[PDB]
């Protein structure tokens, strides 16, 4: 199945979807009539092939001269998030689901673009320094201007946790120069190991009913959860608890036996981790209605994640903020103020109980589940929409 | 490195419509 969760990052109206299309052919759709013209809310999904010519996009070597057929390397799946500074929660969720990143910078649009920088920062925070950098709108720029842009980018990427991350000049519309990108996908991104015995944990980003308009109820379908595994091969025929729960104010975890564990385009026996998977469960498709299973944790039955509202956070912050042009000073965190705490996939609205030296105690208005220590990206409301302040770990 | 990139860029420039 899908071997490595590779994410796509860039500015809004630059062409992440376009890039995906160029790579795979699989469309992110762009939907709900708002997003048909403009920008997606959900993650965009695509399945790209790597079968190398060693003597590729398709498993045949008729194209690159030598008739010695395309030698199977990998199959990779995309994690394409919204690159808008309003919808950052989704991006954050994607980030602690990904194994590696793909940057997208346009030629004619500037080098210190705010959103892109923010994305980069997020990636750095959440252990995602494996970034393949792509020059995108180069089918517009001069023989000198492009070079200048590249130089500027290089200059920028000197103090960042990205040091010598590779840059490729592609056209997402004209279909050129993606060979290099493909090569890098095997070269610069090795897949981090993901075993059998590391306790099975599924991180849900999407809720899906496949209940088509027109059918009869004597021919029914269950609930499908679109979520990623980063530990534990889920096999067909297992019982599950989804632990952030269902709301009564108290919450109670949801129990579902596996109908299917579906990856690629064809349903499989297994779901080997480091991939984003559509899990058919006996759970109602009415709870998989639109975007209900977003930021929920799934464990195999006989397991104890903990649903915390009162949290011990170890926090770290910036000197100067991101999301804006206008990079504003980080004023100190203020008590009993609504922050957004992004933990793996959750985007919970939290109130500050205490501020110490490097630790903070937080109240959650919506309960999140901590199994391990859990990776956090933090966010705040200063300029209406949510800006990225810093990062944390749950000290548990 | 931005010089195994330079070659790529050159190639791209060569094969534009």
């Amino acid at each position: 199945q899908a071997t490595i969760n590779i994410g796509t990052i860039g500015h809004v109206a630059h062409g992440k979807s376009t890039v995906v299309r160029a790579i795979s052919g699989v469309q992110t759709v762009r939907f709900k009539d708002e997003l048909e013209r403009n920008i997606t809310i959900k993650l965009g999904y695509a399945n790209a092939k790597i079968y190398k010519c060693q003597e590729e996009i398709s498993p045949k070597c008729q194209r690159p001269g030598c008739p010695g057929r395309y030698k199977l390397v990998r199959h990779v799946s995309f994690v394409d998030c919204p690159g808008h500074d309003i919808l950052m929660s989704t991006m954050l969720s994607g980030a602690a689901v990904m194994d590696a990143a793909l940057l997208l910078i346009a030629g004619n649009e500037s080098c210190p673009q705010p959103q892109t920088s923010e994305h980069l920062a997020a990636i750095e925070i959440m252990k995602l320094k494996h970034v393949i950098i792509l020059q995108n709108k180069v089918d517009l720029m001069r023989e000198e201007s492009a070079l200048e842009h590249q130089k500027s980018i290089l200059k920028f990427i000197r103090g960042t946790i990205a040091d010598g991350a590779p840059i490729v000049p592609i056209s997402a519309q004209l279909k050129y120069n993606i060979d290099a990108v493909n090569e890098f996908i095997v070269k610069t991104i090795p897949v981090p190991p993901r075993d059998f015995m590391i306790s099975p944990r599924l991180i849900v980003i999407r809720s899906f009913d496949v209940n088509k308009p027109g059918a009869e109820i004597e021919d029914l379908k269950g609930g499908v959860a679109g979520g990623s595994i980063l530990n534990g091969v889920f096999k067909l025929g297992d019982e599950i608890e989804i632990r952030p729960g269902i709301v009564t104010i108290q919450c109670k975890p949801i129990f579902s036996n596996i109908v299917s564990l579906f990856a690629e385009q064809n349903d499989l026996k297994f779901a080997v981790p480091g991939g984003l998977i559509g899990v058919g469960t006996k759970v109602d498709p009415t709870l998989c209605r639109a975007d209900r299973l977003v930021g929920q944790v799934v464990g195999a039955k006989g397991h104890l994640p903990n649903i915390y509202t009162d949290i011990e956070i170890n926090y770290f912050l910036l000197r100067r903020l991101l999301g804006v042009k206008k990079q504003a000073k980080v004023r100190k965190l203020e008590p009993n103020e609504v922050l957004m705490v992004n933990i793996g996939s959750t985007a919970t609205g939290a109130r500050v109980v205490a501020v110490k030296a490097d630790m903070a105690r937080l109240q959650l208005t919506s309960p999140a589940c901590t199994e391990i220590n859990e990776k956090i990206a933090l966010s705040r409301r200063i300029e209406k929409h949510w800006r990225l302040i810093g990062w944390a770990t749950i000290k548990k | 490195v931005g010089l195994p990139y330079s070659e790529l860029l050159s190639r791209f420039f060569n094969i534009l419509r």
